[PDB]
């Protein structure tokens, strides 16, 4: 019936998960 | 219109600031300055008491005109906003 | 400037990076999916950044570094239909569209994309970098053509100096800034930040921005109430600071003007803090309850003739108390008397 | 059935007084209209007579009320569609604080109807409908809890009943005002407006709503509504009189002869819907009988003195002074009773304090007043001055540098404001406790420690800051 605070809520964890995916740039292995 | 305004104002600034304030400038005033000042104190109708006043001396020229204090404010505003010069003292010996 | 009516735009603050789950085949009317997908990026450096393998929808990418061409107008791009294409972050017109769509995703909404069509991703709650100078910490540079270096630094450090060098063009330097700032504005707490530039690039990269912002309100993003300073009101702030503000606060100017914010309702003024700090443009405030604030304004404008003022201008009553001031106090200049005519309603 | 109910002339102000503003009590008012008004609120059109409608709308327009709108149709009155006009300016310059609400591009028109909601949730899916059936293409679609803005420049969104559009949004601490049912449908976009003009729409009422009551809880109309708060005053008059001016001097000495009379102060009570209209003489008497919680009002006294026989022992009569009009003067005397109405006071009595023609007011400021004779600048702590029929502007002459030997010692708080150039700020009370501050220069000395600027009510702040700092740059 509402709406707003759905895509609200979902923009900021998302957010959020993008701060936090910034660091999942570190690599475990190379292959050259 | 038929008046040269802007001339006529000049030449009656520089005309009053050389008798007046007698300011360092000095050069040659010919009756076409003095014709173009009285005229632009005729057309202005706030100068229309400093015209009367340049008027009355036309038949006696040796004493003080005697006003009111409301015409003497009247008469120093006038002489002040022509002037552009509020920073000076034009009290009542510059009009003398 | 007239877009064409191929393009789709989005716009987000969150692009600093590339949007890998958001690229995805177009089809012509040939109905075939594309999967030979080509990219364009400012600068080889950013090249530096884009994963062969986060696609694995597409069978061959090719990557470029976008150079300006001037043989092909905007009007009328030059079609590929063999191969999709997406922009990022694009500083000059576009000139080459793909097959069906060509999304772009952008931090910046310049003016070569303002008439295309747009999907802003707007943000919630952002934060509000905080900008000093040091005259006491250990200053962490940044090298602000590649922030994506430094993306670990900026998340966990707090100050920070933004370093260009001096080959980068104006438009760069924006794009980079904007980058930084975005970067910030996602942190999760406020960082500190200065510039080491002259001063008055500073305020073209401001103004810049300022634009950008206009625009992209106008476009229908949400509001941010996070926005760079004037140097001007930097310098009366310095000067109300050094009259009574001793230490330096880190949000100094907020400071000042919610501590006046404190007062501008119940005495129903504007505090002259705002009016310097801002020709016509006037500003005031609200209650709930109807009333203005500069002259306690009704919601309409200024009353265009209340009352007469015959009493006040008159020369004589200005006269006559500029006489009874100077009189009584000695002096011989240097006083001046105003009639009380900014009276819009009482 | 009935006749259709009427409405003379002489009850179009009736009409207008129960509709415009917002008024609870109606025990005064004559019931021979009241019927006809009481039905004319619950929209009940087809028991009231058209031509009525069609003569008080010539009425309304007639006074000249500044923003207002329409048409030569009914349908103005019995479907939901634009009354009142705005064009909205706002320049975000603030900075300190937020607009809730969506951005609006600046050189928009705003057009404000007759629906009034408390849950616009409900509403936003229909309006929306509409909306989409207007235009075409989604893009930039901004969508919350309250309205939909495309491009900042078209669409709808949802405002208390009456609101300003300056560009103001809701800053200087917000203070709290009850209210009721205060949620109104706001249309920006000439295009929206003229789609509703031209279909004559109303919302979707509850299928279990047979009733042509068209007023729900749900939602309601009230056709040309400002919701202004008023309410029925029942003041104890004892003597009246009435002033015809605009020269605010007239003014300002009928309320110096008072004060100095015999009471310690007066009420003025300036009306906020005074400039609303060019009403005709029979409203305003009218209106003379009622109040507006939202007005404006102002405490004014004098710098008292000590012991005098023109003194009144008891405090049992106080003064009025309704500005009922544009250029009209009431003046009331009542007996003081606990339990009168007046609009309400922001703060804690910040009382105003009048100035007589020893000493002048400081431009730019409603505090800093300037004595010519002991050629003393002052700012007053909390008070602020009232009725300075002149101004006088600053400069570093006044502060008369004052030559000690040996350098003159004080008393009380100091604080330093150029130690360079010697200009000290102490603390000083007249006898009647009216705090203060002097702004003193020359050689003086304290017997404390001199405390810091920082700690002051900050509207000695920010008197100071437009004091001191130079303004030559603009």
């Amino acid at each position: 019936d509402y709406e707003k605070e759905s895509k609200r809520r979902k923009l900021e964890d998302e957010d959020f998960l993008k701060l936090k995916a910034l660091e999942f740039s570190k690599d475990i292995v190379n292959e050259k | 219109e038929l008046i040269n305004m802007r001339r006529y104002r000049n030449a009656a600034r520089k005309l009053i600031h050389h008798y007046s304030l007698n300011s360092t400038s000095s050069t040659e005033y010919k009756i076409s300055d003095v014709v173009m000042t009285m005229i632009f104190l005729l057309r202005s109708e706030k100068y229309h008491s400093l015209f009367k006043l340049l008027e009355t001396t036309f038949d006696d020229y040796t004493c003080r005109p005697q006003m009111t204090q409301v015409q003497t404010d009247t008469l120093l505003d006038a002489v002040r906003s022509l002037l552009e010069m509020p920073s000076t003292t034009i009290d009542l010996t510059t009009v003398d | 400037m007239e877009c064409p009516f191929q393009i789709q735009v989005c716009i987000s603050d969150r692009f600093f990076a590339f949007p890998h789950n958001l690229v995805e085949p177009q089809s012509d009317v040939g109905n075939k999916l594309i999967e030979n997908l080509i990219v364009y990026v400012p600068t080889d450096d950013d090249r530096l950044y884009i994963d062969k393998k986060q696609f694995p929808k597409f069978n061959s990418v090719l990557v470029y570094r976008h150079e300006h061409d001037v043989n092909i107008d905007s009007r009328s791009p030059k079609k590929t239909a063999s191969a999709t294409i997406v922009y990022w972050n694009p500083l000059v017109p576009i000139t080459e569209i793909g097959a069906g769509e060509t999304r772009v995703f952008s931090v910046l909404l310049t003016n070569n994309l303002f008439y295309c069509n747009t999907m802003i991703v707007h943000h919630e709650n952002p934060k509000c970098p905080i900008e000093f100078t040091y005259p006491k910490s250990n200053l962490r540079p940044i090298a602000c053509e590649i922030p994506l270096s430094h993306f670990k630094e900026l998340v966990e450090s707090n100050d920070f100096l933004l370093c260009f060098n001096l080959e980068t063009s104006t438009m760069v330097k924006i794009l980079s800034l904007k980058r930084i700032f975005c970067i910030f504005q996602y942190r999760k707490q406020p960082a500190r930040y200065v510039i080491n530039l002259p001063h008055e690039e500073i305020d073209n990269l401001y103004n810049k921005l300022n634009w950008e912002r206009t625009r992209r309100l106008m476009k229908g993003d949400v509001p941010s109430n996070c926005a760079t300073v004037n140097r001007s009101s930097l310098k009366y702030i310095k000067q109300a600071q050094s009259l009574l503000g001793i230490p330096d606060y880190s949000q100094t100017v907020v400071d000042f003007v919610k501590m006046f914010q404190k007062i501008i309702f119940p005495y129903q003024l504007v505090p002259n803090v705002i009016i310097k700090l801002n020709l016509f443009c006037k500003n005031d405030s609200i209650a709930i309850s109807s009333s203005g604030i500069v002259p306690i304004n009704m919601p309409d404008f200024s009353p265009p003739n209340t009352f007469d003022y015959s009493d006040y201008a008159n020369r004589t009553n200005i006269n006559f108390v500029t006489q009874r001031v100077l009189t009584d106090g000695g002096f011989s200049s240097g006083i001046t008397v105003t009639p009380v005519k900014y009276n819009y309603y009482l | 059935g009935g006749n259709l109910l009427t409405l003379e002339r002489d009850h179009f102000k009736y009409l207008f007084l129960t509709s415009y503003f917002d008024l609870k009590d109606n025990e005064h008012v004559p019931s021979e209209p009241m019927a006809f008004i009481r039905n004319y609120l619950n929209c009940t059109f087809d028991l009231l007579d058209d031509a009525v409608l069609m003569n008080y709308f010539n009425y309304l327009q007639s006074m000249q009320l500044k923003h207002l709108v329409g048409s030569t149709s009914t349908n103005i009155f019995k479907f939901v569609k634009p009354q009142f006009r705005f064009v909205c300016d706002r320049t975000t310059v603030d900075i300190l604080e937020f607009d809730t609400r969506m951005y609006i591009k600046p050189g928009t028109p705003v057009y404000a109807t007759n629906l009034f909601t408390s849950n616009p949730r409900k509403m936003m899916a229909f309006l929306y409908a509409e909306f989409g059936k207007v235009f075409k293409n989604k893009i930039f679609v901004n969508i919350n809890n309250y309205g939909c803005v495309l491009a900042g420049s078209a669409g709808f969104l949802f405002d208390d009943a009456y609101v300003d559009w300056n560009g103001v949004r809701m800053c200087a601490a917000p203070r709290l005002d009850n209210n009721m049912h205060p949620f109104r449908l706001y249309l920006l976009g000439e295009d929206m407006a003229k789609h509703f003009v031209d279909n004559n729409i109303l919302p979707p009422h509850p299928s279990n709503a047979k009733t042509r009551k068209i007023n729900n809880s749900m939602f309601m109309l009230k056709n040309f509504y400002k919701g202004l708060p008023l309410f029925k005053s029942k003041y104890t008059v004892v003597n009246s009189t009435k002033i015809v001016t605009r020269k605010p001097n007239d003014i300002f000495n009928e309320i110096d002869k008072e004060l100095n009379g015999n009471c310690p102060f007066i009420k003025f009570i300036q009306r906020d819907y005074i400039f609303d209209a060019q009403f005709p003489p029979d409203l305003l008497d009218l209106l003379n009988e009622y109040m507006t919680k939202s007005s404006i009002m102002k405490i004014i006294t004098k710098f008292v003195i000590e012991e005098n026989p023109a003194m009144s022992g008891e405090m049992s009569r106080e003064i009025i002074l309704d500005r009922y009009s544009v250029d009209n003067y009431r003046k009331l005397y009542i007996k003081m009773e606990i339990t009168n109405q007046f609009p309400v006071m922001y703060d804690h009595e910040s009382s105003y304090i009048f100035v007589s023609k020893d000493f002048l007011q400081l431009k730019g400021t409603m505090n800093a007043f300037y004595a010519p004779k002991q050629r003393i600048l002052s700012i007053l702590a909390v008070n602020r001055l009232f009725g300075a029929t002149e101004t006088i502007d600053f400069h570093p002459n006044l502060l008369v540098y004052r030559q000690s030997s040996p350098p003159v010692r004080l008393t009380g708080d100091v604080y330093v404001v150029d130690k360079n150039e010697k200009v000290f700020l102490v603390k000083h009370v007249f006898s009647n406790t009216v705090p203060a501050y002097l702004l003193i220069r020359g050689d003086y000395e304290s017997s404390s420690d001199l405390k810091s600027l920082r700690d002051l009510n900050p509207w000695v702040q920010n008197t100071l800051l437009k004091l001191l700092i130079p303004d030559s740059v603009q």
